[PDB]
């Protein structure tokens, strides 16, 4: 636990975060926050991701499951 | 202002062979993070996962949360089973619904750590 | 039927299409699958990169013959029917990896 | 200025202090007010790319580039 | 020899051609240079498809501009005063404070 | 590929012909629009011109000290004439402003525009 000094802009995005996402707390919004700054390129690895998964047909392979559970 | 991202309700296509193959037909809740969904709409192609959504309420369980046909934009009350969660391409994204109200959304945060037992 | 365990996937709607998968849904939604679908992550051989989504499997724990990845971004859940056979399992630190890489995959807090 | 008492791990903490040195910044708190910002704005990247596309796409806007060297 | 205000729009003279920018020097820099001098300004354009957060929607006015536009705080230039042709109107307090921090989200500024 | 990143001093391009008007300046858009500008090898750079003429610092500029590295003579950051360019005016990265330099020059912009609190 930690004391931290932040503007009023800032508590009210942060407030605005955690309602629109249905968090529970402020220290929940945060730890949204510090994992975003933790992963630079997540959005590049996930086009990499997709596209090694495609390159592989496992798409095609696993798409059989897609149903499974359901109707 | 939907735009294929978390919360969201899409009408998704469940079925292996697709084309004149009937049912398997489900409305569901992408539950991916933004940066994925985000960079899925950017490429115009990509891999999102979801919970299936049901109008057979039945037995509710701790991992599936009700949601309400005043919120969501579905015609019935429905129910979204975190259990029966899967990632598909999307290309099997039909049509957006809406979206799930703050509360149902923490309750399927609740339901998905349950399911998958990321309690902590 | 256990989290963290390795199984065989049968992924047949015909021959031989059968894959390795880390169970991750928990212990007792396994118990009760049959009342059916158990929740599994896909795993990969080709290592070449590793995403924070992803994690990797020593193949000295495993049970595979090479060291494999689970790509948590493709969490699938399938019929218990197709679960064939028991391969190995992750260790305790593979697994609190795949817990995080399903945290942030599914933007679940903690 | 508003004053928090949160709870963060020893993962997200030093996490945090790497991305506070890394940015050369003063303390914590600083560290959590950039965090604050990039929670606004998801997509900024994207965001930036395809507002710098637009403005070099239109032909309107190259006449700009004429005051570049005003002032100096 | 007209005196140039914050949140004002100007129709500016690119020629070494003429377009609409948002003064954001404030206005003793701005004093100070219609006597010297440049004064920084936020570029405005009718290309209204997406609005970033680096940029500003503008209402379009009766008086002003006429048409629905933006103010691109990315583009944001410092420009010869002699530019600086005439006022086209007045951003509101509302659309300035949007500008304001469309400013300190681009240049990193915080308060 | 270069990263150009806040608080750095680049030497730009700043004549309209592309004349040896070339001259060092520091780099204040913020670091996501500058490691995306860097990625895509494309964009607009938001700079601060940096002058040796440090007669008089007014508040809306910025004494930058020598260093053995960057900057040989002490200069001065005018953030009165901070502008935007695009990125193929950055030439070569020079050098790099201390932390108490940047904030000073956090406050010299935020002064120059009325951004205070």
């Amino acid at each position: 636990k930690l004391s931290v000094s932040l503007s009023d802009d800032d508590v009210a995005i942060l407030d605005a975060y955690v309602k629109r996402a249905g968090l529970p707390s402020r220290s929940a919004g945060l730890q949204h926050a510090i994992r975003v700054l933790r992963y630079p390129t997540l959005e590049d690895d996930y086009a990499n991701a997709w596209q090694e998964w495609s390159a592989a047909g496992d798409t095609d392979a696993w798409e059989q499951t897609v149903g499974d559970g359901v109707g | 202002d939907l735009m294929m991202r978390r919360g969201e309700i899409w009408q998704v296509d469940l079925d292996p062979a697709r084309g004149s193959e009937a049912n398997n037909q489900r409305p569901a809740v992408v539950v991916s993070n933004d940066r994925a969904n985000a960079t899925a709409t950017r490429l115009g192609r990509g891999v999102i996962t979801v919970v299936p959504v049901t109008s057979n309420i039945a037995k509710v369980y701790p991992f599936q949360v009700l949601l309400s046909a005043t919120t969501t934009g579905l015609q019935v009350d429905c129910k979204a089973q975190a259990e029966q969660i899967r990632s598909i391409a999307t290309e099997r994204l039909l049509r957006p619904i809406g979206r799930v109200s703050a509360a149902e959304l923490a309750q399927l945060d609740e339901a998905l750590k349950l399911h998958l037992d990321l309690w902590s």
